[PDB]
C-alpha cells in the first residue's frame, strides 16, 4: 500500500482501465512517464514539447 | 392514479424506480438514445467496439 513511495500512482490505473485498445493508448501510457526533473524539463521544452 | 377497489376508488401512489418509467410524452426514446450516447462517451467508448 506504499502508494506515495511508488513510481506509478492511481491516475495510471484510472486511465489505463478505461482507454480504448488502440495503439495510441499504448503511446500515451508510455509518454505519461516523462520525468519532471529540471533537466527533463529543459529537454522537453527544447524540442517544443 | 385512482385505483378501483371493491366498491371504492382509493388513490394509489407508487414511486417510479428508474428513469425509464417516465412517460414518452415527457422523456422520449430519442432523448434516451442521445443521453446514452453521452454515457458511452464518458467511458471513452463513443466509437463502440
Amino acid at each position: 500500500a506504499h502508494e506515495y513511495h511508488n513510481w506509478l500512482r492511481s491516475p495510471f490505473s484510472r486511465y489505463s482501465a478505461t482507454c480504448p485498445n488502440v495503439l495510441h493508448s499504448v503511446m500515451t501510457l508510455a509518454a505519461m512517464l516523462y520525468k519532471i526533473s529540471p533537466v527533463s524539463l529543459v529537454l522537453q521544452t527544447k524540442a517544443h514539447i | 392514479t385512482h385505483c378501483q377497489e371493491n366498491s371504492e376508488t382509493v388513490a394509489l401512489c407508487t414511486p417510479r424506480i428508474v428513469i425509464g418509467n417516465l412517460p414518452d410524452g415527457l422523456a422520449p426514446g430519442p432523448f434516451h438514445e442521445l443521453r446514452t450516447w453521452e454515457i458511452m462517451e464518458h467511458m471513452r467508448l463513443r466509437p463502440p467496439p
